[PDB]
RNA sequence: CACCCGGCCCGGACACGGACAGGAUUGACAGAUUGAUAGCUCUUUCUCGAUUCCGUGGGUGGUGGUGCAUGGCCGUUCUUAGU
């Protein structure tokens, strides 16, 4: 895998400031507007729960609120249940969907069937 | 409701001081702006206002968004008792002939 | 001279009342006496559990404060002036307040020139 | 509903809780068992809490290890 | 408690603005600084001093 | 003394050209230079809503017109005499500001 | 912002009874808990001081119902010459 010329190997050691660049324009602006407590205290629920995982089995759920968390290398492999509304939507972050938000993966009306 | 003394007796003696009180109707609003370093919510004036209408003290009216209260002689009679005043001092409303 | 030695009290508390002058119980007695802000402490005869009596006269004679004894509990809560009263003015409902204590007085010769004369 | 029922949280009823923080000897020797507020308006005036591993003030929100 | 009350920020917006009269946030007429409901201006609108001419 | 200028603003026409004549005519017979009433242009407020409060009528509109006629009269005179000339001239429906250079 | 899922708050005046300075009650660090650094709740103690908290009566809120209970505006019959 490579995102936009950088594997994740040095996706992973590169800070929080040239990694803004990288990123397409919003979430560039996102990034320099900075993160609130909320964002923080789910990174922090985030890694805890992968520091405290297996080397091998997945990373318990972390459940949230935040559709408009942006996903950052520090995320990648997490298990995250995004609310939809009205339940929770559990998805694993993969190194592919480094640039979008929570909120595109879980879907928040079921899809129309006319009848 | 639960409010500390300081807050009551800031009322109660600006009541009996001027005669009339005025508050907004916003039970969001900060600080009431007579009340500033007293640190009094407009929430707890009201209400203070609400508990001395209901027994019958103070006569309220209510204009576009702005309650207006005035203390009555047992109100004056009341503030006189509970905040121990001698009965020489009378209230701005009560001063003039 | 004609006034009773404890008729000073009521003047006293009565008196020492519209300042809030007045530290009530031991929860809030103890922790004004321990900044040294209090001047007197009024204790009641009526108290079943021993470790009270010898708390508060030890704490009261640790930084030397002078101490005035009231016989029963519901007196004491009478003088300071907590019971409710009727229509007619009759004690109806009393709550009695063991240890009471003061941190200022109000202006009152009358009450003065007997309650610290007491004490020599 | 789903959940059977949510109870409001009452405060457990201690009584006479401030002879638990001194420990009077009959000569006279008042040592106070709980730690005193290190903090500016506290001192003097409020017992800091001692809990199972930490210190803990109710009034300023100070803690110790 | 006290950091989630009123704790969602009101600078701007439809939810910020409010009529002088009725406290309605709708049909605001907030031009001049009227800042009041379209039914409390035709109410009030003869004793403040607009006119109707033509 | 120098360059005072005297602002009469209204909504009435009427009541704005006797203050302001009156204004004139004091200060004619006292023998001062004055410079005459410059008219500007008249601001007209325009709210124009719906008549009906619900919404299912034929779509009337209401037209609020608000009027507002704006007087300079300016005088080369000592500013004790302008004190007492714009003192004695008050009328209920008129707004004067006075400024001095 | 009425609607759907989930979670704090009383901003339940006033009166009567019980409770009650030997403390009615208030707020909260930490860890667990939670979407939440919400003391919401659980463990553990601290902290405020008759302002409350529990029962009955009685209020106070509502973009809750009824425009076929109503007032006010508003539209139309009806832009014609009608009364
Ligand atoms: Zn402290
Ligand atoms: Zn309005």
């Amino acid at each position: 895998f490579t995102y936009r010329g950088v594997d994740l190997d040095q996706l992973l050691d590169m800070s929080y400031e040239q990694l803004m660049q990288l990123y397409s324009a919003r979430q560039r602006r996102r990034l320099n507007r900075g993160l609130r407590r909320k964002q923080h205290s789910l990174l922090k629920r985030l890694r805890k729960a992968k520091k405290e995982a297996p080397p091998m089995e997945k990373p318990e759920v972390v459940k949230t609120h935040l559709r408009d968390m942006i996903i950052l290398p520090e995320m990648v492999g997490s298990m995250v249940g995004v609310y939809n509304g009205k339940t929770f939507n559990q998805v694993e972050i993969k190194p592919e969907m480094i640039g979008h938000y929570l909120g595109e993966f879980s879907i928040t009306y079921k899809p129309v069937k006319h009848g | 409701m639960l409010m500390p003394k300081k807050n009551r007796i800031a009322i109660y003696e600006l009541l009996f001081k001027e005669g009339v009180m005025v508050a907004k109707k916003d039970v969001h609003m900060p600080k009431h702006p007579e009340l500033a370093d007293k640190n009094v919510p407009n929430l707890h004036v009201m209400k203070a206002m609400q508990s001395l209408k209901s027994r019958g003290y103070v006569k309220e009216q209510f204009a576009w968004r702005h309650f207006y209260w005035y203390l009555t002689n047992e109100g004056i009679q009341y503030l006189r008792d509970y905040l121990h005043l001698p009965p020489e001092i009378v209230p701005a409303t009560l001063r003039r002939s | 001279g004609v006034m009773d030695v404890n008729t000073a009290l009521q003047e006293v508390l009565k008196t020492a009342l519209i300042h809030d002058g007045l530290a009530r119980g031991i929860r809030e007695a103890a922790k004004a006496l321990d900044k040294r802000q209090a001047h007197l402490c009024v204790l009641a005869s009526n108290c079943d559990e021993p470790m009270y009596v010898k708390l508060v006269e030890a704490l009261c004679a640790e930084h030397q404060i002078n101490l005035i004894k009231v016989d029963d509990n519901k007196k004491l809560g009478e003088w300071v002036g907590l019971c409710k009263i009727d229509r007619e003015g009759k004690p109806r409902k009393v709550v009695g307040c063991s240890c009471v204590v003061v941190k200022d007085y109000g202006k009152e010769s009358q009450a003065k020139d007997v309650i610290e004369e007491y004490f020599k | 509903y789903t959940t059977p029922k949510k109870n409001k949280h009452k405060r457990k009823k201690v009584k006479l809780a401030v002879l638990k923080y001194y420990k009077v000897d009959e000569n006279g020797k008042i040592s106070r068992l709980r730690r005193e507020c290190p903090s500016d308006e506290c001192g003097a005036g409020v017992f800091m809490a001692s809990h199972f591993d930490r210190h803990y003030c109710g009034k300023c929100c100070l803690t110790y290890c | 408690h006290q950091q989630l009350y009123w704790s969602h920020p009101r600078k701007f917006g439809q939810g910020s603005r409010s009529c002088r009269v009725c406290s309605n946030r709708h049909g605001l007429i907030r031009k001049y600084g009227l800042n009041m409901c379209r039914q409390c201006f035709r109410q009030y609108a003869k004793d403040i001093g607009f006119i109707k001419l033509d | 003394i120098h360059r005072i200028r005297i602002t009469l603003t209204s909504r009435n026409v009427k009541s704005l050209e006797k203050v302001c004549a009156d204004l004139i005519r004091g200060a004619k017979e006292k023998n001062l230079k004055v410079k005459g009433p410059v008219r500007m242009p008249t601001k007209t407020l325009r709210i124009t809503t719906r008549k009906t409060p619900c919404g299912e009528g034929s779509k009337t509109w209401d037209r609020f017109q608000m009027r507002i006629h704006k007087r300079l009269i300016d005088l080369h005179s000592p500013s004790e005499i302008v004190k007492q000339i714009t003192s004695i001239s008050i009328e209920p429906g008129v707004e004067v500001e006075v400024t001095i250079a």
